[PDB]
């Protein structure tokens, strides 16, 4: 089978920028090559088939070279709508057909501070037989923010998680929330419940802290 | 120019489905008919191609055999039907037109639909539990859905009337095999206790609104 | 399930199985009528520009009937036989020159303008007065052209009397454009709507009548019109259409491709083809053949054609596209020694006789060649080609919709073996060649016998 | 007013003509070719619903453009006469039900010098079959 | 519209003629004709034949010409044009005894 390698995996820019994307194909293709994109959150959208041949209905800053195994798409100036993930896809004479692994594309801010908050579970929760207590971070960047949770001086690894969002449209900064769950059996028999929060922008890490009751 | 899904749910693995591609505005007669798969938060991989009329048709290897396609001329209509299903099968499906007419070496695809989406488990439909999460300048409330299959869930506030603040962090499969996420919503902390707060959480393939009220 | 293609390797020939016949097994007469004028010569004494083009349009009109005046007539396939095309319409023409038939139309015609009418001949026909020139040379020009009193100012007259002239001019140029015969018969011999007012009111059957008045656009091509008359006031001329006795009956082409060895040698080289390319279509229990491909038409599915240049054959000669060899109906076949390249074109794709050494190649638009033959007579499609090159030929293919079929089978040139066959026969058939060649055997072990 | 109502007819029955006639010695060796086939394969792309659409927006500004087809051979086409403008804003402005004021005559010279190119294409798609060999200037200027 | 992708190749007509003896008598006469003739346009290193005369036009030093009624023969067959003799090429002619 026909094997196409895409890179870089994932790229990120800043707007009005220059972007250039490769697709490498196992063997020889004449022409035979299209690209795609993908707009977060919608059907993909073919930039442009034959490597060299634009979709109508579409800008023209998109361009396509290449020949044999290599193919190349080269975006002179970016635009926030041009964010998502672009991809390549093969029809050399015969199926199967095959896409790429993908390229994401986003766009950086220039670091910007975090903000932190804790809360503990519900009630009925509570009764249900499972308790939940969470230190919460919104509005926050880089991704390089880390939680330690204390309970009785006593870290939790293997049972807890983390949720974190994408680029926001009006800050554009991401959320992440450390959830950490335990049994109510195991959760009464002890009472301190802290969140510990490390950031680049918070030089001195944060120690949130409350409660059992 | 449209295309549509219909059929789209949930199963256990080993068992049969059919998707059926829909069809309007064009030559739905001329034209070869593509299926593709992409997994959420994935890139794609071809599902399989049919010839404009339903002679010749190419499969992906990794599932080849497995898939079974149909066309309907009569009733302008596609059909996907997909046997010994397996868990990595998961995914959004598009339905799709080529980019050339009546031709048997295939190209590109060129006109999509919306898409369907197919998740395959061992754990059964649930809806989701709504526990909330309250307060001990600016502070924030939340509640928390957990126990759910599939995604998505969707969360508002006040019947989405705050659509500021409003933060829906993805879920995340507990080893139980279960979603479970938290929605936050940040506000002025003099609003403790003021404006009263209800979150609302829809989840269509269970047919289930799950409302509650968050409270000191 | 209307249409498809079967192409057989046995003897490498291609048959286009969809096609509706349609046959012209009879004629159809009708005389139609324009109502001139014997204008008296124009008069006015001081000219103005708008009277000099009215004199003008009157002149332009005075010779168009001065030229019809003077124009008032004052490979198998060889052993059809002709036909006389314009013996019914010159015929009736003929019949119209006798004295008193054109009173008799011209009052069968004074009301209306299409009537049926009986000849003095017999055969009733059917006749029309689509444009006439007596009311608007008449009662429109003579009282407002009087001698002296020729205000015309009136400029709009010129155009309404030009345009109601430039159909029979044009009917006149026509008739000496053709020999006062022409193929197809322009619009302004027979307008449109009178086309499909004549096709209803002529006495064929529903079913025919409906597929005759919506299939207007071969008709003309397989109509006719030749000059009758100026005899009395009017200019008469007739319409020759076809009568469908033959319809809804399944109907066929078939295409040929020759077979041949394949030695590396270029030279000394034994080719067979189908002599047989053309049409066959069914009317009454055996096949009607045209040889000729020149004198069949296409339409969608309605193959529209003149059995004029057909012969009726054998039922058993369907068979010859099966087995060549049945001795049921001797196939008809021609044998060359000539080894060249060179493709034919089937309903839903092309046959290669790629022979010699040139370079064929089988590509779509946007693919470019795709297959590549070797030596030999081999067949592709349509479905995924549109562009078949032999040598310097680059072909397409017609893209219609069907199903394409494709027997193997060892070509009967195989049997025929080389050092004995005749290197001439072109109105050869499978008996003659193997009477031939047991001749031809018989000659050489006779003589090696004798010793 | 009945020379104009006579040139608006004689054009509807070109187009009543162009409607019913829609369509879906060594030398003996060659091996015919199917001429009509590449002109009919693009009428057929055209006869696509979609692609008639695209082909008109693509002409709204100008009369050429090179536009690629569904079936993907790139093809370039003209606008070169325009019967809307002169049946639209020219006459039916002009043409109201009662006052058919049309005393300027060169309305209907305009009309008939606009008019007897496409009337010269349908009576040329009637009298060769809808296909013709040489193609008159009247298709192509 | 046609395609030119084959021109500023010189290419040129052959016109035939019958051969015969001349005996006295009318009769049992033998006659022989170069049965090739017709249009020889060189595209892609050999001869493009058209046999009917029907299938190409004419102006000036230019000749404009139809490929579907042309086969491609080997240049070998040009010199025929010298040797009807040379067994390069098997020349193609018709023999009959009909002398008029
Ligand atoms: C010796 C021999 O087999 N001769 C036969 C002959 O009798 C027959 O008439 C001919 C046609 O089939 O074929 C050969």
């Amino acid at each position: 089978d026909i094997q196409m390698t895409q890179s870089p995996s994932s790229l990120s820019a800043s707007v009005g920028d220059r972007v250039t994307i490769t697709c490498q194909a196992s063997q020889d293709i004449k022409k035979y090559l299209n690209w795609y994109h993908q707009k977060p959150g919608k059907v993909p959208e073919l930039l442009m088939h034959d490597a060299s041949n634009l979709e109508t209905g579409v800008p023209s800053r998109f361009s396509g070279r290449g020949s044999g195994t290599d193919f190349t798409l080269t975006i002179s100036s970016l635009q926030p709508e041009d964010i998502g993930t672009y991809y390549c896809q093969q029809y050399d004479n015969l199926p199967p057909l095959t896409f790429g692994g993908g390229t994401k594309v986003e766009i950086k801010r220039t670091v910007a501070a975090p903000s932190v908050f804790i809360f503990p579970p519900s009630d009925e929760q509570l009764k249900s037989g499972t308790a939940s207590v969470v230190c919460l971070l919104n509005n926050f960047y880089p991704r390089e923010a880390k939680v330690q949770w204390k309970v009785d001086n006593a870290l939790q690894s293997g049972n807890s998680q983390e949720s974190v969002t994408e680029q926001d449209s009006k800050d554009s900064t991401y959320s992440l929330s450390s959830t950490l769950t335990l049994s109510k059996a195991d959760y009464e028999k002890h009472k301190v419940y802290a969140c510990e929060v490390t950031h680049q922008g918070l030089s001195s890490p944060v120690t949130k802290s409350f409660n059992r009751g | 120019v449209q295309l549509v899904e219909s059929g789209g749910g949930v199963v256990q693995p080993g068992r049969s489905l059919r998707l059926s591609c829909a069809a309007s505005g064009f030559s739905f007669s001329h034209y070869a008919m593509h299926w593709v798969r992409q997994a959420p938060g994935k890139g794609l991989e071809w599902v399989a191609v049919i010839s404009y009329d339903g002679e010749n048709t190419y499969y992906a290897d990794s599932v080849k055999g497995r898939f079974s396609i149909s066309r309907d001329n009569s009733k302008n209509t596609v059909s996907l039907q997909m046997n010994s299903l397996r868990p990595e099968d998961t995914a959004l499906y598009y339905c799709a037109r080529d980019r050339i007419v009546d031709d048997y070496y295939y190209y590109g695809m060129d006109v999509w639909g919306q898409g369907a989406t197919v998740t395959v488990s061992s754990a059964s439909t649930k809806g989701p539990s709504v526990f909330p999460l309250a307060p001990s300048g600016t502070a924030a409330l939340g509640c928390l859905v957990k126990d759910y299959f599939p995604e998505p869930v969707t969360v508002s506030w006040n019947s989405g009337a705050l659509t500021s603040g409003v933060h829906t962090f993805p879920a995340v499969l507990q080893s139980s095999g279960l979603y479970s996420l938290s929605s936050v919503v940040t506000v002025p902390s003099s609003s403790l206790g003021t404006q009263t707060y209800i979150c609302n959480v829809n989840h269509k393939p269970s047919n289930t609104k799950v409302d509650k009220k968050v409270e000191p | 399930q209307n249409i498809t293609e079967e192409f057989y390797q046995s003897t490498c020939s291609a048959v286009s199985k969809g096609y509706l016949s349609a046959l012209r097994t009879g004629w159809y007469t009708s005389v139609i009528t324009i109502e001139l004028s014997n204008i008296k010569e124009n008069k006015c004494n001081g000219t103005d520009a708008k009277v000099k083009l009215i004199k003008q349009e009157l002149d332009k009109y005075k010779n168009a009937v001065t030229e019809l005046q003077l124009l008032m007539q004052s490979f198998l396939g060889f052993l059809l036989g002709v036909g006389s095309a314009i013996a019914s319409g010159v015929a009736v023409c003929k019949v119209l020159h006798l004295e008193g038939e054109v009173n008799k139309i011209k009052s069968a015609l004074l009301s209306t303008n299409k009537a049926v009418v009986s000849l003095s001949n017999g055969v009733s026909v059917l006749t029309f007065k689509v444009l006439d020139l007596k009311n608007y040379i008449d009662k429109q020009l003579l009282p407002i052209l009087n001698k002296q009193s020729c205000s015309i100012s009136n400029i709009e007259t010129v155009i309404e009397f030009q345009q109601k002239n430039n159909r029979l001019l044009e009917i006149t140029r026509e008739f000496s454009v053709n020999a006062g015969v022409t193929t197809p018969v322009s619009t302004y011999m027979l307008t449109n709507s009178e086309l499909l007012s004549l096709i209803n009111d002529m006495p064929i059957t529903n079913d025919q009548k409906k597929l005759m008045s919506n299939n207007v656009q071969i008709v003309r091509q397989q109509s006719y019109s030749i000059m009758c008359i100026i005899k009395e006031e009017v200019l008469a001329y007739v319409v020759q259409l076809p009568l469908y006795g033959v319809i809804d009956t399944p109907c066929w082409k078939l295409h040929t491709s020759p077979l041949c060895t394949t030695n590396t040698k270029e030279g000394s080289n034994i080719c067979l083809t189908r002599t047989d390319r053309g049409w066959y279509c069914d009317n009454a229990g055996s096949v009607s053949f045209f040889p000729q491909a020149e004198t069949c038409k296409v339409q969608s599915n309605r193959v529209f054609c003149d059995t004029m240049n057909s012969l009726t054959l054998p039922s058993e000669v369907n068979l010859c596209n099966v087995d060549i060899f049945n001795p049921k109906y001797d196939c008809k076949i021609m044998t060359s020694k000539t080894d060249v390249s060179s493709s034919v074109i089937t309903s839903l794709g092309a046959i290669v006789s790629c022979y010699g050494k040139t370079k064929c190649t089988a590509s779509n638009k946007n693919r470019g060649i795709i297959k590549t033959f070797s030596n030999g007579c081999d067949y592709v499609s349509n479905k995924g080609v549109d562009t078949v090159s032999v040598g310097n030929t680059l072909y397409y293919v017609n893209k219609q919709e069907g199903k394409s079929l494709y027997v193997k089978g060892e070509p009967i040139i195989n049997f025929y073996d080389p050092l004995v066959f005749p290197s001439d026969e072109f109105d050869a058939s499978i008996s003659q060649v193997n009477e031939k060649i047991n001749q031809s055997l018989a000659f050489i072990r006779k003589s090696d016998e004798l010793l």
